[PDB]
RNA sequence: UACCUGAUUGAUUCUGUCAGCGCGAUAUGCUCAAGUAAAAGAUUAAGCCAUGCAUGCGAUUCAUUGAAAUUGCGUACGGCUCAUUAGAGCAGAUAUCACCUUAUCCGGGAUGGAUAACUGCGGAAAUACUGGAGCUAAUACAUGCACCCCAGCGGGGUGCAAUUAUUAGUGUUGACUCUGAAUAAAGCAGUUUACUGUCAGCUGACUCUAUCCGGAAAGGGUGUCUGCCCUUUCAACUAGAUGGUAGUUUAUUGGACUACCAUGGUUGUUACGGGUAACGGAGAAUAAGGGUUCGACUCCGGAGAGGGAGCCUUAGAAACGGCUACCACGUCCAAGGAAGGCAGCAGGCGCGAAACUUAUCCACUGUUGUAUGAGAUAGUGACUAAAAAUAUAGUUGAAUACAAAUGAUUCUUCGAGGAGAGGGCAAGUCUGGUGCCAGCAGCCGCGGUAAUUCCAGCUCUCCUAGUGUAUCUCGUUAUUGCUGCGGUUAAAAAGCUCGUAGUUGGAUCUAGGUUUACCUUGAAUAAAUCAGAGUGCUCAAUACAAGCGCUUGCUUGAAUAGCAUCAUGGAAUAAUGAAAUUAAUGGUUAAGAGGGACAA
RNA sequence: AUGUCUUCAUUAAUCAAGAACGAAAGUCAGAGGUUCGAAGGCGAUUAGAUACCGCCCUAGUUCUGACCGUAAACGAUGCCAUCU
RNA sequence: CACACCGCCCGUCGCUAUCCGGGACUGAACUGAUUCGAGAAGAGUGGGGACUGUGCGGAAACCAUUUUUAUCGCAUUGGUUUGAACCGGGUAAAAGUCGUAACAAGGUAGCUGUAGGUGAACCUGCAGCUGGAUCAUCG
RNA sequence: UCUUAAGGUAGCCAAAUGCCUCGUCAUUUAAUUGUUGACGCGCAUGAAUGGAUUAACGAGAUUCCUACUGUCCCUAACUAC
RNA sequence: UUUUUUUUUU
């Protein structure tokens, strides 16, 4: 009959519940890249963790190994792509170096607001929730969203949002009527 | 069990069927017939996927209950006959031609072919034999029995059978030096040229086959199937001749 | 020394399920008798009837009245001494109550002060302790 | 019912064996026919596979073969006379494949002097009678008397095969397996086989 | 991310465990904005079950399109569960020259009599109970339409399959008592279309039905090699046991069984016996590496249908939504009799720490395709996985979707809790109560009238729609150590020696100028899962898609990686063999190994 | 052990099962029984003194033939080879 | 020993709680095997021939026997669980009784094996060890 | 504390030895002054006046289970003398 | 020559 569901974790705890350097550093991640919860900044550790150990693997073999050479350009392409790899540095000796921030940066959240469409980070996450920003004709509700480079300069406003052109919104319309 | 199995579970069915995991519980089990379980594909499965003529399994009972697909020269209204390798299907409606043929992965493909080259297929000569009434039969790898072939067809041989006079018209024998195809194993799919032959006696024989890049693999005699003379086929190929691209160089053709 | 043999395998293998049962964990874990032994039965938590009510004197240099319930089990009979924890909840659980029972956290063995007890109480009347003494519920 | 299963029995090392299942259908045995001398019965067995058996019962004529003279003649079952597997076989009447009989003679005598134009030993005193005459001496053509001719060349008995046409009982051996097949088929013993059988019987007969 | 921290002492360094700490499974406490996927009476009781469903659809149509009934086909697949089971079962390789097969593929082969539906007469309290009387059909039932011998004038026999025997050697396979060709009888019971609808023009062409023979395919039965849990408080076991001959049975081989005969067969390289809270595997959890533990459960194989046993039908069953009996336990009786098998779906009772609606549909995947509790939908659902609101949801009518719905998706009306706060370990020596009491406290320890530890208020800390507790697995743990532990005193060298199995064994044969073992490379090697390539499901977990023009279309992806067997090459290392008419005829050296001799 | 220009030529190391030896005490049988001497009995000491101290002694201590197979049977260190 | 000799500490006895062992009772219960006795039902065979087709045939009940063999009886045996008068061991538990065994030469150095004795720790004999209170004592 | 030459040791027990006594508890039975196992301040057990065990043996004393039966319920018939 | 003990926690 119906088989198996495929499930992943994507956060892994960490080994010391309390350590006081790591709790402020991660705060400061909380902070600077506006976060709901620590399980958001896990998960963006996780990724890295991941990418910096497929790396590390294929580095342990040769240069011109198959598996080295298609495994490493598709590592360093996707992250290319995410815009967090050095268009310049392509190699897995030097993908051997990212940190956190480096993805933190490109999650739509973050943009929204250095773009300049909101004030504050707080302001991109409740416009981002409340369905005010659109990325190449699309409508985005999710403040996690990673931006490729290509959609970097195609995220404006939503067509129909009532700051990007449509009916006012519940207290214009309460004020009017 | 206690008899004979009638379902297919999706999952158990073949892989190279590229059939996908969440279309279901059960897959259409082809009947037995000229060719193997594993290495056919059912008439249903040809226009579902392959075609896409019909959008679903009462469409593809539909389309052949019309009495308008013809395999090998024969009219076949079943949804689950088995299609297998270099059979002829021919469409009168729509007037299309194809001939079953493996993709160098390994897979059924559409080979659109005119006429002239469906009105004959390719046989591997699976035994010679004396049927009662002391007259020489050959049974080829699909089931077939022909009976008073040229007495010179040896087994592993192809013949050339000819769908509309039901007769053999040619025999290319297995010898070093002829194009092959490679029907099964990991190399299936892959065209080459007979090379060295192990004899291995009470086993199966080795075959060692270079391809026109000149890339050499080995396989068991049961898997390879002569298609042509010195390196001419005498049937056409799908796009890829028979060359298994590595993996990187795969990339490299779609960029 | 262990033996270094090419050909030695059968020695080391046989010599380290030997071994093995000289292992606290592992004879306890594969001794055979746990389950008849074990008052649960290899399970987490189990219910029972409540007995009496008895106090257990605190070991040193502690002194004090550990309010302990005699409890027999349903699923095998067995009777056992479980702890009543919190302040004044001895008095939520009278006698001939359903009870249930859970360990005490030490895996079978006594904890704290108290001499001789392993398990707890987690629920009367099918109330949870904890609420009672929270007053989230009242007794049934 | 009776099984021919490989458990319930012990292993190489005489462990006792685990039995596998329920008894299944596919290995499944059935009664011995038992055939025995006597009027035609023949039953009829459903097999596996809806092919189909035939249980001889009981049976007198057999279709026996003369290998010397390569021919076959239908005679009818006399006597057992002996059985390598048992004794009490023989003196039940058993006709099991490999079972020692005696069986009519004269089919094969007819055979001969029809097929060769010559007696088989006939007796030194006794005139042939009317049947005998109508192959024996007949009159054709030279040019069929030539065929005949011909094979007289090669015609010499065995001293020991003409003993036994003069009992007119001929030992024969059962070849088929009448429970299986439903006949009693078999060939007439000659040479140094039939040396061995009739030495067999003539000493357990002393004994 | 190849990691540790507290606790024995007045203090110190160790051994060593306990405790902490990370993940996962199950249960459970408290608590839970909307949505999306999704496990779910396995654990104990393969315990017991009220009630509904879960298997039905060409020939024969004098009923009213097609009912009823007779045929034929299917119900041996599918669904469930894991009790039994330790050369059983499974995994990989491999035979069947020892075998059996419906459905599907390829070759070859216009006869007669009776029975139902129907009419009618009845019995029983009671069954899907049935006896008589009168008709009537078939795709039911029956019948069936060049060589040998005698005699070369002429007579007979010779289809396929099949029994026995014999003859010559038309293909094959590594090899055939195989397949062909002949000869002889005989019985053998199978078979070589009295079918449906027909169409075209005496000549043609189809569909259907029936039907054997040979070869495939698919399925099955057995056979071989290698691997697969604990236990010596199990060391010897085995008597149809091991083998031979002849038979019997079977589809076939076989001590499978019988008659006679021989005395064999397994075992410290662990037989035999016992245990298992034991179905095997694919796999799952944890995870530097090496591993440890588990795997009832969707896929593959096996087994069972309350426990046994026996059988009918069939191509296929030792079938249980088939029958027959006994055992245990039920049901209805008008007491004469008649019945039952949820470890199918849903529900109920018991059992327990422990697990959902007596709902809608064949629209989807499949079953030969109207039927499908298989399958698909919705219900209950803090098992679980991903993404997300509490600041800077709800609600109305449409569309869409669907088999009908629901829900999401498009529009539009109104409109925060769980643990903690001495240390480990982040966070109060704030206030009030209590005075070794009540209580807390995983561990160390708090409390004896001035408690940062109890009970409260206020404040903080961690995580956060989750957060705690209990049991268990893995890490931690070089506290099971092959990698990789330790044995003077912390636990641990046998009192000592001899000795079989086991383990391990010195150097030495082409340097220069026959076997194995081992290594390399290939072959054979189901998916799902894991790793991994591609691809804006709005991201993600997932999924296997999709992306381009312009309409009559093109091009695609759905990769690749992941013991034993066979072959290829290599000839170091480690075993193993050769010799006690000509030629160099054939014995490595003699261990700062061992044994023996001789001296004094 | 040493000496050896003797001999054999890998016959070796360690060893589950298996076997010999194995202090003292102890057991069985037969002899001996000096000394010392468990147990026992006395005299002291003591709060008591079933002990230390003193006196008289039984088994034993000794020999022969059998058992037992244990010791702080200890260098609390297994054996073989090799280097510093 | 470190609360530092007004230290520490060992046994018997007494009270409470709890776990386990032995134990008369041919104890008891559950479960699996094996021998033997009986034996349902089916299937095979030999009879039989109600009934009905043409001296011939088909055939139901029934009878006999072979085989598979459930099931029931004793009997033996393996494995689990368990009652029990009484007789004992172990452990735990703030402040019981008796003594002083050990740690200093612990006031008789301590300990090992063995044997005997005694309320209890223990004492004594024999032979060992230093883990001793001597690394030594003059030839 | 009185006291003896010594104050009954190891064992065993309501025994063929215990008055009280049909001791008390358990076992056997529906029911037991009986049996067996325990307890022991034992009127008045006890170590070659030998103590405690003990396989095999017994026309020895005792209790129970099974088989068997006219011993009995409850008697009847038959034969020889 | 004789020379036995020293409640619980802190």
């Amino acid at each position: 009959a119906r088989l198996k569901t495929v499930q992943s974790k994507v956060t892994k705890s960490p080994r010391r519940p309390f350590e006081k350097e790591r709790l402020d550093q991660e705060l400061k991640l909380i902070g600077t890249f506006g976060l709901k919860n620590k399980r958001e900044v896990w998960r963006v550790k996780y990724t890295l963790a991941k990418v910096r150990k497929a790396a590390r693997e294929l580095l342990t073999l040769e240069d011109k190994d198959p598996k080295r050479l298609f495994e490493g350009n598709a590592l360093l392409r996707r992250l290319v792509k995410i815009g967090v790899l050095d268009e310049t540095k392509m190699k897995l000796d030097y993908v051997l170096g990212l940190k956190v921030e480096d993805f933190l940066e490109r999650r739509l959240q973050t943009q929204v607001f250095k773009l300049g469409l909101a004030k504050s980070i707080h302001h991109a996450r409740i416009l981002i929730k409340q369905h005010h920003i659109r990325v190449r004709r699309q409508v985005v509700d999710v403040p996690s969203f990673i931006v490729r480079l290509d959609s970097q300069k195609h995220i404006d406003f939503s067509l129909q949002s009532p700051y990007g052109g449509g009916r006012p919104g519940r207290v214009k319309r309460r004020t009017l009527r | 069990m206690r008899g004979p199995k009638k379902h297919l579970k999706r999952l158990a069915a073949p892989s190279h069927w590229m059939l996908d995991k969440l279309g279901g519980v059960f897959a259409v089990r082809p009947n037995p017939g000229p060719h193997k379980l594993r290495e056919s594909l059912p008439l249903s499965l040809f226009l579902r996927n392959r075609l896409k003529y019909a959008l679903n399994y009462t469409e593809a009972k539909k389309i052949l209950t019309q009495r308008v697909v013809r395999v090998d020269g024969k009219v076949r209204t079943c949804h689950k006959f088995p299609t297998g390798f270099m059979d002829v299907v021919a469409i009168e409606r729509t007037n299309e031609y194809f001939r079953m043929l493996y993709d160098t992965k390994g897979r059924y493909v559409v080979h659109r072919i005119q006429a002239a080259e469906a009105d004959f297929k390719l046989c591997k000569v699976k035994s010679v034999r004396t049927v009662n009434k002391g007259v020489p039969v050959l049974t080829t790898t699909d089931g077939r029995t022909i009976r008073y072939p040229d007495p010179h067809v040896k087994v592993n041989d192809t013949i050339v059978f000819n769908i509309s006079t039901q007769k053999i018209t040619d025999s290319v024998k297995f010898e070093p030096g002829n194009l092959a195809y490679v029907t099964g194993g990991r190399n299936v799919g892959r065209v080459g040229i007979i090379g060295h032959r192990e004899r291995l006696p009470g086993a199966s024989d080795i075959i060692h086959i270079k391809d026109s890049a000149g890339h050499s693999f080995a396989t068991r005699i049961s898997n390879v199937f002569v298609i042509g003379k010195g390196n001419k086929a005498l049937v056409s190929l799908p796009t890829g001749a028979g060359i298994r691209l590595s993996i990187a160089e795969e990339r490299d053709k779609r960029m | 020394g262990k033996p270094k043999g090419l050909c030695t395998a059968r020695k080391l293998k046989t010599h380290r399920q030997e071994q093995r049962w000289n292992d606290k964990r592992y004879k306890k874990a594969h001794i055979g008798t746990r389950w008849k032994s074990n008052p649960f039965g290899g399970a987490s938590h189990a219910k029972g009837i409540v007995l009496e009510k008895i106090g257990v004197e605190a070991k040193q240099p502690n002194s004090a009245i550990r309010k302990c319930v005699r409890v027999q089990l349903i699923k095998n009979g067995k009777k056992i001494t479980a702890f009543v924890p919190n302040d004044g909840c001895l008095n939520f659980v009278e006698e001939n109550d359903e009870v249930l029972v859970s360990g005490f956290g030490r895996s079978g063995h006594a904890v704290g002060d108290i001499p001789g007890v392993r398990f707890k109480i987690v629920k009367v009347a099918n109330t949870s302790l904890i609420a009672l003494f929270k007053g989230k519920k009242e007794r049934p | 019912g009776i099984s021919r299963d490989s458990w319930h029995k012990r292993y190489k090392t005489g462990a006792t064996q685990p039995v596998p299942h329920k008894k299944r259908k596919f290995e499944l045995g059935r009664p011995a026919a038992n055939t025995k001398i006597g009027a035609h019965r023949v039953r009829l067995v459903r097999t596996r596979g809806g092919n189909e058996k035939y249980r001889a019962l009981r049976l007198d004529s057999g279709n026996f073969s003369w290998a010397s003279e390569q021919t076959t003649r239908k005679t009818r079952i006399v006597d057992t006379m002996y059985n390598a597997t048992n004794n009490e076989l023989v003196r039940t009447k058993t006709l099991v494949k490999g079972a020692i009989i005696s069986v009519d003679a004269a089919p094969f005598r007819q055979w001969y002097e029809a097929h060769y134009a010559l007696p088989l030993a006939r007796k030194k005193n006794a005139k042939l009678s009317e049947e005998d005459n109508a192959i024996l001496n007949k009159k054709r053509s030279h040019h069929t008397m030539k065929k005949y001719t011909e094979r007289q060349k090669t015609a010499a008995v065995d001293a020991l095969l003409i003993e036994q046409f003069n009992t007119g009982r001929l030992l024969a051996r059962i070849s088929s397996s009448p429970g299986q097949v439903g006949q009693a088929n078999g060939y007439i013993l000659e040479g140094k086989e039939l040396d061995f059988y009739l030495r067999k019987i003539r000493a357990k007969k002393a004994k």
